[PDB]
């Protein structure tokens, strides 16, 4: 560990090398909400009923003999999906007389970049899977480069519900908002069954939960109150548990039944635009809230997994009506030993069949 | 406004706005808890509130609600930020008419304090 | 100084009944054996972390 500085006569000390690694995130991956649906073709159908149609009995008179009816209603849908064809190759020129960083005399091997560059590769993978389950947690599965794949409320014909908490004002009232999001979910889904509207996830961003906090409502309801959570809440921490994968506890409010999860998820594209998780397309002003609500896996029950996520197989030999796989990667040897190449394949769509459901919360006034 | 000059809370904001519409103004937001007596029955004030001459409070938020009421019914701030608020009103040309203070429980941090404005 | 006697911490320890009633008694934090002048250095508990004089 002694090299030369501006002379090749003289020794300096190397100390070593210190790294920096980008941030990545994986809170809705890790959320286990999108169960695994692998499939062996690259479109699938769906049939959408509605019996939609309980309407009240007009009275008739018990000589006239009069009646009514009602009919019914079934309509069918599709489904395209995206593919992902991450390539990168490795030669002999990055391996003669490269020096490895942080060492004094020590050449570069192929094994390290060939590890290095798998690890990227499937971390590079896996971010935009994070990013594609948090777009269709949004209703609208969007590539990163603004190419729409799945309109789930136009091939749904529903509306996606806005529900602005205006958190700036003191007389606003922070219960109305918070009982009309939870009855929205409750009287929207429309599954024949009984619904909590209790369950449902909250994911806000850095300002909404900070307004949301601050609100003199919210901070009058716990400064009063005796219970260790309202010391913890007004005094303590705030972050509770968690970890969306830079920080090791994710900050979470207790209002209720609802928990105010903030997640801060930020990602680059290839343009250099940053696509942070949490936010609405649309309002880009700052010093507004964004927030995400939607239902977990207890909401609904086992029975109806409103989330899922279907994979395909490749355009490659062995693989024709096959189920699909997250990942698939492969290697080959390029001719005359000029080095080995690298492919990393991925057939995936994520979707909601109840979109109505996803609904988002903002810290303005209507 | 000396000590417990008031023998309740509705003869101590009777005179409160008084001296504000004089041209009085106070400020006591960082010594909050050192001027108002508990209950709404006790001799208000607890310690002498003193006057200032460099009033400049304006608020984030639109301080006449409606034209008639000084907040939404129901709304809880800071009770140092109540009189801010009202003398805000004043200052701004509503006058008082009842401030709605008979079935409140709590005058420190957090009170539901309201005022019934009008015009002039 | 500005910090401790701020009005939003200040009430909610206030109306805080744990005991941490540290709002009367000492901040010498009875912690700080530092500072080579004072066995005792001033230390604040808020938010989840803690502030040193």
């Amino acid at each position: 560990l002694t090299n030369s500085e501006k002379s090749r006569f003289f020794l300096a000390d190397l100390t070593g090398e210190v790294q920096s690694i980008p941030n990545t995130y994986g809170y809705i991956s890790g959320l286990g909400l999108f169960r695994s649906a692998p499939q062996t073709q690259t479109t699938f159908l769906m049939d959408l009923t509605d019996w939609d149609i309980s309407l009240l009995d007009a009275v008739d008179r018990t000589s006239r003999k009069a009646e009514t009816s009602a009919p019914e209603r079934v309509r069918q849908i599709s489904f395209p999906m995206m593919y992902f064809k991450e390539v990168e190759s490795i030669t002999p020129d990055e391996i003669q007389g490269v020096r490895q960083p942080g060492t004094a005399n020590e050449l570069t091997t192929e094994a390290v970049v060939r590890a290095k560059k798998l690890m990227k590769i499937r971390t590079k993978f896996d971010i935009t899977r994070e990013f594609l389950f948090m777009q269709a947690l949004k209703g609208k599965v969007i590539d990163a480069n603004g190419v729409l794949y799945a309109d789930l409320y136009k091939q749904f014909d529903v509306t996606k519900k806005t529900i602005y908490f205006d958190l700036d004002n003191p007389n606003s009232d922070i219960d109305a908002h918070i009982e009309d999001l939870r009855m929205h979910m409750e009287d929207e889904a429309k599954t024949g069954t009984v619904i909590n509207g209790e369950e449902i996830h909250i994911v806000v961003d850095r300002t909404f939960f900070s307004k949301l906090i601050k609100h003199p409502k919210i901070r009058d309801a716990y400064l009063a109150q005796q219970t260790p959570l309202a010391w913890q809440q007004i005094t303590g921490s705030l972050r509770t548990g968690g970890t969306d994968g830079v920080q090791a506890h994710m900050n979470r409010f207790y209002y209720g039944g609802v928990v105010f999860v903030q997640y801060n998820g930020k990602f680059k594209d290839k343009r250099g635009k940053t696509h942070t998780l949490v936010s609405i397309d649309g309002v880009s002003d700052t010093n507004v809230g964004v927030g995400h609500a939607f239902p977990n896996v207890a909401m609904l029950g086992e029975a109806n997994n409103i989330f899922e996520v279907a994979y395909a197989p490749c355009p490659k030999m062995g693989y024709a009506n096959t189920l699909g796989q997250e990942l698939y990667v492969f290697e080959y040897e390029k001719d005359r030993d000029e080095g080995i190449d690298f492919e990393a394949h991925s057939y995936m769509l994520p979707y909601c069949t109840r979109p109505q459901l996803l609904v988002d919360v903002r810290s303005d006034a209507e | 406004i000396k000590a417990k000059t008031y023998p309740d809370f509705k003869e101590f904001v009777k005179d409160f706005v008084a001296n504000v519409k004089a041209g009085k103004r106070y400020d006591f937001r960082k010594y909050q808890e050192a001027v108002l007596p508990l209950t709404y029955s006790s001799p208000w004030p607890e310690s002498d509130i003193p006057e200032v001459t460099d009033f400049n409070y304006t608020p984030d938020y639109t301080v006449p609600f409606s034209e008639e009421l000084l907040y939404s019914v129901g709304a809880q701030m800071r009770t140092a930020d109540f009189f801010m608020d009202l003398q805000y009103a004043i200052i701004n040309g509503k006058d008082v008419d009842t401030v709605y203070c008979e079935w409140l429980a709590r005058v420190k941090p957090f009170s539901m304090l309201n005022a019934k404005l009008k015009d002039s």
